[PDB]
Order: structure tokens, then sequence, then C-alpha cells
């Protein structure tokens, strides 16, 4: 019945696709072949269903290079996905914003917006789209903001979810994130409704400290995010004692149109040994996620004001001890919330417990809290990465490839301004206000 | 699919390609006789990148190999590795340029340039996508030299949007091989910086030393010195041949490490190097391999970094590991070594991991620094090209073939210009 | 069913013939003693078109050589495949015609041709259903030029409905056979012209070139410089010899080709041609094949097209391939090279396709074109005539044996109006 269809650009969107879609077949017993070996729809919200037993997702795996389509269509999930969805390209954008979002992704947009459109009409009840897009990558950064255009000019109003990868502070892969950055967030600053981020190096101290590992590969830091991924569309596909819908958070945690930038957190995150001696308990994992340490995000709460909150438990939880959990963190003197929110807490609660894949490095819990925050501590990352793009941009470095490629000066000018504006109303409205 | 021309110029292309089609052959199991004896499958998943699939799985590869002599062709046809190459790519001329740049690009250039660019429009028209041109010169030849500018101005106009490589072997400070080397190669890289993309210069005694004190050899044959470049130069390409948890090609290389489009000279840099007898004394692991490509010794372009500051830097990996540990160290090295960069480029450090380990190696990592240092290896030269000048030594047979006085004087203008800026953006503030 | 008849005229015709009679034995399975030792029986549904069936079933061909020195002939007899020709077919003369056109027309040109006429009927009637003529001759001599032009005419009374194929032997630019050449020729072409259908000119130092450039050959003889046209012949017939996908006649030829009654000049050309050790590099596919047709170097008429333009283009395929990728590649052909087409007949390309592959080949193909770059051939030997007979040099011997000046004014004035008409039409909007 309620329908939303997952998009997946650049090498991020596939990588973690491929561990988030790995999760889903999981969580509804499903073979990945399509066989099978809570049940009673529940179902039809992502796997469409076929005359025969197998389903197939509704997925749209598009990339401009063939490099990391190749390992989807060899890989073990070769039997699961439709043929014809994963797009595939010729060559990258080359780290490149203008290639992957005037010259080469202009050439095969048409063929995206096909499926896209193929896959809408054969459902009825759409909602809105999923989006696994990186922001330092070319085919990640400057496509995907291509798609936001298409898609919210043929579908009006409808709720577009965005999985980011934030960059990071002091972790960097690409030499041009500063210029990649500024633009995508310049242009998709209006077609999206919220936008989760997250920062690699930030469960890599999760990873080392938490989870008491030294082998962290990119599958244990994508079989993580994934998590929560699946867990904040958990209510849409499982019943629950207080029903959460992809349409609350748009309304629930974006005050204001342009401060629509959450941030993502897990709990209970333990390994297997530390499980032992660990009770597990509702009042300690509502604490665990509201700990500073455990944010996904390189920023710390102390420096900043907790605008809005969410948390979405499932398993073995009583809707008592969740509302005393809460009521003593709100007392609790270490957070702070603005003075124009007096209540700024969602609940959720489910009945279906989280699985755990064979061999992952987390442990199997009967509870988990899964929490949303919309902060001002986001503030200082974007003034940080501004702070980045004014140094390069004043010698005009590596300015030549853009403009070589499709653009103006005059563009990247209007770009800098509005990350100033954003800026200044994030925190404008997070200080006090008179009388 | 994004499929690349090899183009060799000169004897030392054609001796460094003879011998890196021998590593690009053991990567993908293939056997001299040119027939396929791998194991694994994931080498055949991109297999049409460097060779050519033909009649009952025959592989042939996507090289053009041209001397104006015949006495290079001679060694590699007769010799082993011979039998793959397809003869009509066997291009070659009747007398050498005899060091001349007048005999590569004016004279006897123009008479074989036309055959080897008809074969490079058939070369791959099977091949579907052009990712670009790799070519394999030197700058103090005469056809290595001469014609390879040649053919990077005519290949430039009907590929203009494109982009291309060449891994010239840039002159040395101590020993020079040539006597007239100030006038071949300052003539050339007049021409160089205005049609190429991005230049991997490289050094001989820096790869002498190299092969003396760490690699415990004392007496490296030239067979063991062009391996070496073999190995660095099949790092750079092999991002787009193998899958890699963080991929990358050689588009991607372009965009990070040429900040303005003349300062486009990189110095390369391979590690681990050890000797086999003294391999058991070390632990294979990330932490030493990112500490040994940032020290000066373990460098192939003979100019200590010191004296200049990083501007980019690659680190293209290979093997597996964890990109934790990888930038875990890029950390490190960074914190610790924060007086060695640029300050207005924040974060100038592009990492790339692959996923299949070179051979006999559990990890390895190749270094691309464009780094400032180089304007003292153009001082060098510029200053030995003015004291020769001068004196009209040796030009009475450059302007006897084709040249004259006035384009002499506007090859040494530019190269000024472009040690001024190389210079002026490092002081820059 | 659609019989046809063969004829020889002149020292060519009968050492091409003896090549051609080699080249369809091979193919339709035809032991040299005459008699039939293949296994499949689709040679033997249609045989009767150029062999005849004969009692023990034993198979003759329908070929008539004649010419007036007995020399040739004693070679073909005494020689190997001489044991099933028709020995009535066998006519000779008593005395060559000396590169005369008069001894070849006038004085030895009425005993003979009363003669060759004679079996020329016998061989008709035992015909069920004739199809057509096929005369093989040069240009050059005086027996196969001269006389075939009066064989050319004696039939054309005889069967006004009827066409013929004359395949002739042009002569060269470069190298001359013979003295007076252009005296033999132009008065040829103007019979020709006024009484034939078609006519695929056919040079030699063009054929020259291809065989020690592309096959590499380094002593190419009349053995293998005949070996090669006999395959280009077989391969325009085999169209209605052999079944195929889209199959062709000689009057699908005739039509397709010959827009005008005075522009049936045409310019053959085979595909691929490869050396014996080079044949393993290289992959036998349509693509390769198109291309390697449709270039210059590869054209069996020493015209470079590229000075004119392609008026009308054949195509027979052969083997098994796709009509797609053959017209996907006639497409990409006629995008690229537009430039070269004659604009006022659209999608001028005709292809037929045939399933029988030629021998030891994947696929072949032949290309016939008529194009607009005869003009300078015609306009050459016109210059050369025109000088020779301003001094009337060599005119003493046409005169004293049956001609007279008006005769020699008439072909020249007619010569130049064909050129004028050929010129004209293609500088027409
Ligand atoms: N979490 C996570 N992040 C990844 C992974 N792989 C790459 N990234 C991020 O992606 C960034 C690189 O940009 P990409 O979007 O991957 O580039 P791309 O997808 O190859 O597209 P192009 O830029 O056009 O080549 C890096 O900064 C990484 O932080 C992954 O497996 N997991
Ligand atoms: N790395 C490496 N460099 C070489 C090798 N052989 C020669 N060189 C370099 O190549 C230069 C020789 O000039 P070439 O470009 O080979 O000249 P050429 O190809 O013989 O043609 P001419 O200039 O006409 O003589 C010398 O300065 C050497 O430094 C080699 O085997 N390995
Ligand atoms: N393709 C090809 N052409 C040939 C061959 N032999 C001769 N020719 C050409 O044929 C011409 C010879 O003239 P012919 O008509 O044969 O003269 P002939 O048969 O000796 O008798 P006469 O005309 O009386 O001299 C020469 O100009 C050659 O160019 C051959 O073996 N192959
Ligand atoms: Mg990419
Ligand atoms: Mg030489
Ligand atoms: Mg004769």
């Amino acid at each position: 019945m309620r329908e939303c269809i997952s998009i997946h650009v650049g090498q991020a969107g596939v990588q973690i696709g491929n561990a988030c879609w790995e999760l889903y077949c999981l969580e509804h017993g499903i073979q990945p072949d399509g066989q099978m070996p809570h049940h009673h729809d529940s179902f039809n919200t992502f796997f469409s269903e076929t005359g025969a037993g197998k389903h197939v997702p509704r997925a749209v795996f598009v990339d401009l290079e063939p490099t990391v389509i190749d390992e989807v269509r060899t890989g073990t999930y070769r039997q699961l996905f439709h043929p014809e969805q994963l797009i595939t390209g010729k060559e990258d954008a080359a780290n490149n914003y203008a290639r992957g979002h005037y010259t080469i992704g202009k050439e095969i947009i048409d063929l995206v917006l096909d499926r896209i459109r193929k896959l809408a009409d054969q459902c009825t009840g759409l909602q809105g789209f999923l989006v696994f897009h990186s922001f330092g990558g070319g085919t990640g950064s400057g496509f995907t903001s291509l798609l936001m255009e298409r898609l919210s000019v043929d579908y009006g109003k409808k709720s577009k979810l965005e999985f980011s990868i934030y960059p990071a502070p002091q972790v960097s892969t690409a030499v041009v994130e500063p210029y990649n950055s500024i633009l995508t967030t310049h242009t998709t600053l209006e077609h999206s409704d919220c936008a989760f981020m997250v920062d690699n190096e930030a469960i890599y101290d999760i990873c080392r400290r938490n989870l008491d590992i030294e082998r962290p590969t990119y599958t244990n830091l994508n079989r993580l995010i994934s998590q929560i991924v699946s867990s904040i569309t958990a209510s849409l596909r499982f019943d629950g004692a207080l029903n959460v819908d992809l349409t609350q958070f748009q309304t629930n945690l974006v005050p204001y149109p342009r401060i629509h930038f959450p941030l993502a957190t897990y709990a209970p995150v333990i390994s297997a040994e530390k499980a032992y001696h660990e009770q597990l308990s509702v009042a300690e994992i509502t604490n665990a996620c509201f700990e500073p340490a455990n944010q996904m995000v390189k920023c710390d709460p102390r420096h900043g004001k907790y605008m809005a909150c969410c948390l979405l438990y499932r398993g073995d939880v009583v809707p008592k001890d969740v509302n005393a959990a809460i009521a003593t963190i709100k007392t609790k003197r270490s957070i702070q919330f603005v003075d124009w929110c007096p209540t700024g807490f969602k609940v959720g609660i489910n009945y279906q417990p989280p699985t755990v894949v064979p061999g992952g490095d987390l442990a199997k819990v009967q509870r988990a809290v899964c929490m949303l925050s919309n902060t001002t501590a986001i503030a200082e990352a974007w003034a940080r990465l501004d702070h980045k793009f004014d140094l390069m941009y004043a010698k005009r470095a590596f300015v030549h490839w853009y403009v070589g490629e499709g653009m103006e000066e005059g563009e990247f000018s209007e770009a800098r301004e509005d990350m100033a504006a954003l800026e200044k109303d994030y925190e404008e409205v997070g200080v006090d206000s008179v009388e | 699919m994004r499929e690349i021309v090899h183009i060799q110029a000169g004897q030392c292309g054609n001796q460094i390609g003879a011998k890196f089609w021998e590593v690009i052959s053991d990567e993908h199991g293939i056997d001299p006789s040119g027939n396929y004896v791998g194991d694994s499958d994931l080498q055949l998943e991109r297999i049409s990148v460097y060779y050519n699939e033909a009649s009952s799985h025959k592989y042939v590869p996507r090289a053009i190999l041209v001397d104006l002599e015949p006495g290079t062709m001679d060694s590699v046809r007769s010799g082993a590795f011979g039998h793959l190459f397809r003869p009509d790519n066997f291009i070659f001329g009747q007398s050498g340029a005899g060091n001349n740049w007048a005999k590569g690009h004016y004279t006897e250039g123009a008479e074989l340039v036309d055959s080897v660019l008809d074969v490079v429009r058939k070369e791959c028209e099977n091949c579907d996508c052009l990712q670009g041109f790799q070519l394999t010169h030197s700058l103090g030849g005469g056809t290595g030299s001469g014609m390879g500018t040649l053919l990077i101005s005519k290949v430039r106009e009907e590929y203009p949007d494109r982009i291309m490589n060449t891994f010239s072997v840039v002159p040395s400070p101590k020993v020079s091989d040539t006597v007239v080397e100030p006038y071949n190669a300052t003539l050339s890289i007049h021409q160089l910086v205005e049609n190429t993309d991005e230049t991997y210069c490289i050094d001989n005694e820096a790869l002498y030393d190299i092969c003396f004190r760490t690699l415990k050899l004392a007496t490296p044959t030239y067979g063991d010195l062009n391996h070496l470049v073999s190995a660095t130069m099949s790092g750079v390409t092999t991002s787009l041949r193998f899958p890699g948890q963080l991929n990358a090609d050689l588009r991607k290389l372009a965009v990070n490490m040429v900040p303005f489009p003349r300062l486009h000279f990189f110095m390369p840099g391979f590690a681990p190097l050890t000797a086999r007898g003294s391999q058991q004394y070390r632990a294979l692991t990330v932490p030493e391999l990112t500490q040994q490509m940032f020290d000066a010794k373990n460098m192939m372009a003979a100019c200590d970094p010191r004296h200049g500051r990083y501007l980019t830097v690659a680190t293209v990996f290979r093997g597996r590991m964890s990109m934790k540990e990888v930038d875990e160290q890029m950390l490190a090295i960074q914190s610790k070594n924060s007086s060695y960069f640029v300050e207005w480029i924040p974060n100038n450090v592009k990492v790339a991991v692959c996923d299949i380990p070179p051979r006999g190696l559990k990890m390895s990592s190749t270094f691309i620094g464009n780094s400032t240092a180089i304007q003292e290896l153009f001082k060098r030269i510029s200053e030995q090209f003015t004291a020769m000048f001068r004196r009209k030594a040796f030009l009475h047979w450059y302007t006897g073939e084709g040249m004259d006085e006035m384009e002499f004087t506007e090859a040494e203008s530019n190269m000024n210009d472009l040690v001024s800026e190389y210079q002026q953006y490092q002081d820059a503030t």
C-alpha cells in the first residue's frame, strides 16, 4: 500500500545499499534468491511481488562508471535485483561537480527517470524517495542534485528523505571536497525535506571504542549505518504500539524549511563478550544514546543545543519506563533545549526486535533505540566547511576545471552567500529571544 | 570500456615498455605465447582496457612502438615477448634522430608521423570509449623527445576532449648522458606545457640510489632499473583495471593534482622496497608503508622535498587494508609534518584503495606528489641552457635543419615564466 | 537455370580464366578430372549455371577460349586443369594481332569471328535459359581488345535482349606494358561505350601495391596477381550461384548501378586481405571488413576516391553475418564519410548477403563502386592519346590496314564528350 523508492548514486550509495538491502531481506525472512525456507501487507512497501514466489526490490542503482555496479551484478545478491534497474554509465565524473551535473550527467538523466516512472506507475500509494548519496564524490553529489530537480517537478509535494555522508573535518579522501560540498548543498537546500548526516570518522571512534574492533573495513562501517537506515523505516513495515510514518519526521523534526539537517544515532552498540556483563535495560540505552560519545557525527552536543529529538524503540519495550526515562533526561542539565520548544521529544514503539546478520560486529539485543536529533551543534560544522571553501576560492585554485566544463564565476559567488545566510540563521534562531 | 592507447617513442620508451608489458601480463595471467592461463575470473572482468580480445581467445596489446631507427625494434621483435604484439604496430624508420630536435620535429619526423597517426586512428576503432593516451618517452634523446612532442601536438588535434599522461624521464643533475641535453630538453618543455594535462618527471640517479642502498644491489643494470619504474607506472593505472574499496582512474587523478594549467609536473614514488634477504626482519603492515614513502630517501626523483612544500599528494594503495589505518596515518603524517604542506590547500591528501595486491606482496603503495621542489630542477636546467646559448655552442646544427634564433629566445622566455609562477604561488599568501 | 556464357580473348583472358576455373572448381567441389568428389548437395542445387551435365556424371565448363596467336593454348592444354575443357572450344588462329587494332578487327577478325560465333550459337542452343555474357579481356593488347570489340558487336545484333559483363584490365598511369597503348584503348572504349551494358575497370599496379603492402609479398608474380582478381570475379557471380539471405543477380547489379547509358564503368574491391602470418592477430568481424573495403589503399583500381564522389556503391557479403551489423555499419560509413557521396542519389548503397563463405575464411565481401574517380583515368588517357596523335606517330600502320583519319577524329570527339558528361553530372546541383 504505502510505497517509497530508493535511489543509490555514487560509489557510497551503491556500497551502502549493498548492505542496507542485505538487511531488509533478513528482517522479512526472504532468501537472497527470493525463496523461503510476524508472518501472516508487510513486504508490499519495499518488496514488489511477482506472480511466482520471488520478490524483487524497488531499487534504482545508477552510476556513471561501471566499476562498482559490476560488483553488484556478480555478487551474491545477483538474482535479487531486477536486471533492468541497474543503470550504468561509461566513465565517472572524476570528483568533478561540473561533469556530473552539466555534461555527462545530462546525457543519462533521462534513462533513470524512465525507470522511476515505470516503478511509480507499478505502485499505488507512493509517499516519497530515499536517496543514499555522498557529498564529496562526482556522481554521488553533482548527479544527485540533478535528480532532485527532475523528481521534484514530476512529483509535486512528497517527502524526500536523504541519507547523506557528511564530509569529515579532519578525515578527507578527496582534495576538492570543499568545492563539491558547498555546490551541492546550495542546490539541494530547497528540494530536500530532511537530510540525515553521517561522518565517516565518527563511526571509526565508535567502532574502535564501543565495538572494540581493530579491523574496521568499509563493510564493518557500512553494516553499522544500515541499522539506522532500516530502523527509521521500521514502523512502516512492522506494527507498533505508537506507530510513526515517514510524514511525521517532516513535521516533527523540521521547525523551519531551511533548518532540516538532523543527525543519526544508534543504541545499544556493544560487542559479544561485553554482552554478558551488561544488563541492557531500557533506562540505560536511553542514557547511552544521549551520551555525547555515541553520536554519529563528529560534533559534540555540549557546545550546542538540541532543537528537537526523535526516538524509535523496538522489541521488549514498555511505554511506562520509556516515559520515565525521558522524564529524567529532560530534567538533567547536561543537555539544554531551545526556549520556544517546551516539548522536544517524539517517541515510537514497535514489537519487532532488531535482527543481527551472521558474523556482524554488533551483538544481538532485544531492544534498540535510534535517535535523530535536529540540533544547533551542526551549525559549527557548516561554518568550518565554509572556511575551507573561501580559503581555496581565494586563490581560484582548481577553478579552471569547473569553468571549462560549463559554469561561470558568478555562480560560485551565489553559492557562497547562500551558505552565509544558512549559517547565520542556524545561530540567529538558536540564541535567546527577548521578551 | 574506458580504453587507453599506449604510445612508445624513443629507445627508452621501447625499453621501458618492453618490461612494462612484462608486469601487465603477469597481472592478467597471460602466457608469453598470448593465451590466457590464469585461474581467477576477476582478471577477465576488465581485460579490454589494455589487451584486445581476438580470435581463439588470443589477446593483443594496444601498443604503438615507434622509433626513427631500426636498432630498437630488432631486439623486441626477435627477442622474447615479441610473438604477441601486432606486427602492424611495429613502426620504425631508417636513421635515428641523432640527438637532434630538428631531425625529429621538422625534417625526419614529418615523413613517418603520417604513418603512426594513421595507425592511431585505426588502432582502437574496435575500442569503443577512449579514456586517454599513455605516452612513455625521454626528454634527452632525439626521437623520444622530438617526434614524441610532434605526436602530442597532432594527436591533440584529433581528440581534444580527452586527457593524456606522459611518463617522461627528466634529466639528471650529477651525470649527463648526452652532451647536448639542455637544448633538447628546454625546446621540448616549451611545447609540452601547452598540449598535455599532466607529466610524471622521473630521474635516473635517484633510481640508482634507491636500487643501491635500499634494495642492496651494487651492480643494477638497466633491467633491474626499469623494473622499478614499471611497477610505479602499473600502480597508477591499476585503479581502473581492478576493483577497489575507493576506486579511481586517469580522469580522477588529473582533477585533484592540476590546480593550474601550467603546474602539472608530478613526482612518483613506490613502497615497500626491501631486499630479498632482509625481507624477514620487517612486518608487512600499513604503519611502515606510509612512513616509507614520505621520507626523502625513497623518492624516484632526485629532488629533496625539504627545500619545498607539497601542494597535492596521492596515495594509491594496493593489497588490502582498512581505510581507518590509512587515514589514521595520513592524520599522523599531516600533524607531525605540517610544516611541509602549502597553507592555501586544506586537506591536500587524495587516497584510493584497491583490492588486488601486487605480485608477491601483502600490501604496497604508490605516491604521486605535485610538489613545489620541482622548481629547483627547472632552475638548474634553465641555468645550463643559459650558459650554452650565449656562446651559440652546438647551435649551428639546429638552425641548419629548420630552426632559427628567434625560436630559442621564446622557449627560454616562456620557461623562466613557468619557474616564476612555480615559486610565486609557493610564496603567495 | 539462368545460364551464363563465359568468353575469353587475348593472353590475359586465358591466364585469368585459368585461375578463374580453378576457383570455381574448388567452390563446386569438382575434381580436376571432372568428377564430383564433394559431400554437400547444396553445390548440386545450382550447378548448370556455369558447368554442364554430361554422360557418366561428367561436368564441362561453358567457356569459349579463343586467341589469334596459338602460343597461349598449348600452355592451357598441356598444363594441368586441361582435362575438363571442351576441345571444340579451344579456338585459336594462326598469327597474333601484333598489338594492332587493324589486325584484330579487319584482317584476322574476319575468319576467326565466323568460327567462334558458331560455337557460341551451339552453346546457346544447348543452354536452357540464357542469363547473360561474361567477357574477360585487356584494353592494351591487340587480339583481346581488337577482336573482343568485334565479338561484342556480333553477339549484340544476335541477342538484343540480353546483358553482358566485361571485366577489362584498363591500362595503368605509372607503368605502360606496350608502347602503343592509347591507340588501342581509345578505339576500344569508343566501341564499348556504344554497345555494352557494364564494365569493371581493373588496374595492374594498383593490385601490385595491394599484394606487396597489405599481403606483404616480396615477389608478386602473375600467379598471385591473377589469383586476387579471380576471387573478386567469383564473388560478383556467387549471388546467383549460391543461396543467400538477400539474393541478387547480374540483372540486379546492372540496374542498381547504371543510372545512365554512358556511365557504366565500375571499380571493384575485395576484403579481407591478410597475410599468412598476420591472420592470427586480427578479429574477423564485420566492423573491420567494411572499414577495410572503404579506404583508398584497399582498392583494385589505381584511382583514389578522395578526389571524387561515389555515385553508387554495392556490397556483396559472403558467409554468415547479421543484416543489423551489415546495415548499422553502412550507416556509420555513410554518416562519417558523407562528404564523399553524391547528393542527388539518396541511400546509394546496395547490399546483398550470401550464405556460403569463401574457402578458408569466416566471411568476406566484395565492393563494386561506380564512382567519379574514373574521370581522372579517362582524362589522362585522352591526354596521352592526344599528344601522340597530333604529331601523327605510329599512324601509318592503322591506316595501312583498313582505317583512316575519320575513325580517329570521331573516337577522340566521343571520348571528350563522355568525360564532359561524366564531369558535368558530378558537378550538378
Ligand atoms: N560510509 C562509506 N563511505 C564511502 C564508502 N566508499 C566511499 N565513501 C565516501 O565517498 C567519498 C568519495 O566520493 P564518492 O561518492 O565515493 O565518489 P564516486 O562514488 O566514485 O563517484 P565519482 O566521484 O564520480 O568517482 C569518500 O570521501 C568516502 O567518504 C563506503 O563504502 N562507505
Ligand atoms: N630509465 C631508462 N632510461 C634510459 C634507458 N636507456 C636510455 N635511457 C635514457 O634515454 C636517453 C637516450 O636518448 P633516447 O631518447 O633513447 O634517444 P634514441 O631513442 O636513441 O634516439 P636518438 O635521440 O636519435 O639517438 C638517455 O639520456 C638515458 O637517460 C633505459 O634503459 N632505462
Ligand atoms: N592481370 C593480368 N594482365 C596481364 C597478364 N598478362 C598480360 N596482361 C596484360 O595484357 C596485355 C597483353 O595484351 P594481349 O591482348 O594479351 O596480347 P596477346 O595475347 O599477346 O596477343 P596480341 O594482342 O596480338 O599481342 C598486357 O598489356 C598486360 O597488361 C596477366 O597474366 N595478368
Ligand atoms: Mg565515482
Ligand atoms: Mg635512438
Ligand atoms: Mg597474344
